[PDB]
RNA sequence: AUGUGGUUUAAUUCGAAGCAACGCGAAGAACCUUACCAGGCCUUGACAUGCUAGGGAACCCGGGUGAAAGCCUGGGGUGCCCCGCGAGGGGAGCCCUAGCACAGGUGCUGCAUGGCCGUCGUCAGCUCGUGCCGUGAGGUGUUGGGUUAAGUCCCGCAACGAGCGCAACCCCCGCCGUUAGUUGCCAGCGGUUCGGCCGGGCACUCUAACGGGACUGCCCGCGAAAGCGGGAGGAAGGAGGGGACGACGUCUGGUCAGCAUGGCCCUUACGGCCUGGGCGACACACGUGCUACAAUGCCCACUACAAAGCGAUGCCACCCGGCAACGGGGAGCUAAUCGCAAAAAGGUGGGCCCAGUUCGGAUUGGGGUCUGCAACCCGACCCCAUGAAGCCGGAAUCGCUAGUAAUCGCGGAUCAGC
């Protein structure tokens, strides 16, 4: 049981925050609880679109909420029918004026939490646990990455004894601060318990 | 017990000293940093993700 | 020493103030 | 005569945000006692890494509130235009005093 | 130890005062071991809960400053 | 003092078990917490989404009873759909009772699991591709010689390369420069009720952002080379000092009691609410600690060493009352501006004179203060009295290689208080 989170290891450099709002020592508490039940609701009713980051900013009773997705089409609805429903759902808990940009992740095979989700999705549809990994990495290397690595936990294929499958390609230098390693994690609630999917994508540098 | 209780701790009680903290996520009594409403665990977690603004690995 | 409430040092350690350690 | 305190977690979005408030008062008005960097309030939190007993072994987190200061002596209305609502606040705090 | 009250439960007093206006009852039971024995509300027999049952503590004069639970010992063979 | 073993208990809730459990989960157990017990209670439930059905449908104010929870109650009450009617009935909110799907379980399984952690170990390793060798498992590379903290580099070599590691890229601390003036100053000069306090000045100090600086670059010696010993310059050499950072894997390690989660079990109870007790028991055993056992010391007074953090359900200057804790008042401060704040050791003087002591401060009687609904079981503090063991610790055994150990105080988190 070793090893730090690669994002948290990098926050000051080669990775910046999912929440860029100052607060004093008595708002922070609530501007967080909100901040969170936000993602709690967004992530839950927005899986289809496939959301990577759920970026957020503030400046006193207004909120940015720049959601990044692979399939913008799905958040909008043909015209603007869903994006309305969401701005409306938000302000019922967030007693403030909820702004809301939307972004396309131009290549979703280089968004680690998408790759995780992908593989996690396959696992729940009893797929070939070891080839999923194999393919996923390939796909990620195929879309031009510097390296990748995927890990699945245990009860692989409903087996009685927990195990751990991994695969990787190129470089994934977890100790280099100046690396830029999108990391991502997906669950996978199956008929025979949870599996855990981790995904690492090396791209960056100076 | 940890449902009937996440509920009870929110109710305003007879006597303010019966009152107490709770990790507003990970629903929990002990090591609960009042500047966040966050259990040391459900906290190291967010702190890592970038979901706690300006919070960073300290090293000195 | 440090364990004696009726010394000045006993007070310091204990963080307290009193006859045996006044506030100036 | 006019005093502005600037808080924030990010040291680049002060030395940026409030060093552009030095141009938007020098160009469109008179004298400024330059941006002055204040003592920063470091918060440190210290957490037992694991969920259950492993009491030695911890992780150390700080939360660092940087403070900066600017002073402008001659209140023009040629100045209070950018310094009024030519807005680029981002993740920054604004105190305005006299 | 206090000095502005003796922080004694009204549900007991009230029940003891409005027994002193004619009242010589033994079936007086309470769960407020946390209450001071009040100026000469003696003579009576209060049964105090130790957390398992009420024990008859006969209250005399020599023991007035004290609390009620000082006579309902909670743990066994000490 | 504290954690644990055991024993005891109505209960002494559960976990943790050599290193890697035992001041551990617990960064705060009087009621809360609380998961334990005893008693009084609620059952479609303290919480989520829906269904079948008579009753009322927003809501407000009491009373009885009880420890509280709850339960038995008497009133105030008519707003909105609908106009379908000019006489108001139709389960629109909403709220009740009776059933139903369900909630709820800190019940069990860490040997069904995720996650996070511990651990060998920050140890110098663990591998892969293709080639080569072997019938084969496998080997070679990664062996050898030199070198390093290092599978660090060098030279060789049927291998040539690469990846996870090592190092570096990041933070703090050493020197200097640039940018910046409600903190710095007679540094300069002026005024000063002589407090940088006053106009004034960033020089300096600092504060915090950005740069510079170190490369075995330079000189002597050794070496094939890497590199090794020494010298100069430089604040700083040969990894300058402290962090952060944990390879493939190992332990069927740890946790289902943070959370998440597969399965099994409880559903007028293995759920819930309450009051009270318990987690604080004490014939014992162990771990981690504190205070000591004194004169390189103890006590009292005076006396600036300075150095990270906290503070508007707050920090409290300053006056006064009290021996005091604390209580009255009461200014400043959203805080480099005001407060917590005295640093203590040290220094100067005075006392004690080797005594179970003016060492030591356990235990115990008594009087108080504060937080809190409440301090018996169970709080901290102050004051009087009382002064226990203890004269440096058996066998065993622990930490530390330098601003370290040793010693001295200071802050924070949790937190009403502790
Ligand atoms: N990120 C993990 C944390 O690291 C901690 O720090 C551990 C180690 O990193 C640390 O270092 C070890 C020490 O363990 C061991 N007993 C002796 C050894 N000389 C030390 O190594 C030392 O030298 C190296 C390199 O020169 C340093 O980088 C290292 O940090 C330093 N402590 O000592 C700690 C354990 O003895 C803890 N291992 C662990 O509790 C915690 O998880
Ligand atoms: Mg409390
Ligand atoms: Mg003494
Ligand atoms: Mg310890
Ligand atoms: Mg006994
Ligand atoms: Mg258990
Ligand atoms: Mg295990
Ligand atoms: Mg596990
Ligand atoms: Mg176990
Ligand atoms: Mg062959
Ligand atoms: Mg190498
Ligand atoms: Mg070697
Ligand atoms: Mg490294
Ligand atoms: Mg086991
Ligand atoms: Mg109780
Ligand atoms: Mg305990
Ligand atoms: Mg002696």
């Amino acid at each position: 049981g070793n090893k730090i989170h690669p994002i948290g290891f990098r926050l000051g450099i080669t990775r910046d925050w999912e929440s860029r709002w100052y607060a004093g020592k008595k708002q922070y508490r609530h501007l967080l609880l909100e901040d969170q039940r936000i993602r709690g609701l967004l992530e839950k009713e927005l899986y289809s679109a496939g959301l990577a980051r759920v970026d957020i900013e503030r400046a006193a009773d207004n909120v940015a909420v720049t959601v990044h997705v692979a399939k913008p089409g799905v958040v909008i609805g043909r015209g603007g029918e869903r994006i309305r429903v969401l701005r409306e759902e938000l302000a019922k808990l967030t007693g403030k004026n909820v702004a809301l940009n939307v972004q396309e992740v131009q290549n979703p095979n280089l968004s680690a939490p998408l790759v995780a989700q992908r593989v996690a999705e396959q696992i729940e549809r009893r797929f070939a646990v070891r080839r999923a990994i194999k393919q996923a990495v390939q796909r990620v290397m195929e879309s031009g990455a510097k390296g990748a690595k995927v890990i699945v936990s245990g009860r692989i294929g409903g087996a009685e004894q927990a195990r751990t499958e991994w695969a990787a390609q190129g470089r994934v230098p977890l100790h280099t601060l100046r690396a830029n390693i999108d990391y991502g994690f997906a669950l996978a609630r199956t008929t025979y318990g949870v599996l855990g999917v981790k995904a690492y994508i090396f791209l960056g540098e100076v | 017990a940890r449902k009937a209780l996440i509920e009870k701790a929110k109710r305003t009680p007879k006597f303010k000293v019966r009152a107490y903290t709770r990790c507003v996520r990970c629903g929990r009594a002990r090591s609960v940093y009042r500047f966040f409403g966050l259990c040391r665990i459900c906290l190291r977690e967010l702190a890592h993700k970038g979901q706690l603004p300006g919070v960073r690995k300290a090293s000195w | 020493g440090k364990g004696d409430r009726r010394t000045r040092r006993g007070k310091i350690w204990r963080g307290t103030y009193g006859k045996y350690r006044p506030r100036k | 005569k006019i005093r502005i305190k600037l808080r924030g977690f990010d040291h680049k979005t002060l030395d940026a945000s409030a060093q552009k408030i030095v141009e938007a008062a020098r160009r469109s008005g008179a004298q400024v006692s330059g941006p002055i960097p204040l003592p920063t309030r470091v918060r440190r939190f210290t957490v037992i890494r694991g969920p259950f007993k492993h009491k030695d072994s911890r992780e150390h987190f700080e939360l660092r509130t940087h403070n900066r200061l600017v002073d402008i002596i001659n209140p023009n209305r040629k100045t209070i235009e950018q310094l009024m609502t030519l807005d680029l606040p981002t993740g920054v705090e604004i105190e305005i005093k006299t | 130890s206090l000095k502005k009250g003796v922080f004694v439960d009204d549900h007991l007093l009230e029940k003891v005062l409005e027994l002193n206006a004619k009242g010589e009852k033994r079936l007086i039971k309470t769960w407020s071991r946390r209450s001071t024995i009040v100026p000469e509300m003696v003579g009576h027999t209060i049964a105090v809960y130790n957390g398992k049952q009420h024990v008859p503590v006969y209250i005399t004069e020599n023991m007035v400053g004290h609390k009620l639970g000082e006579f309902a010992p909670t743990r066994t063979y000490r």
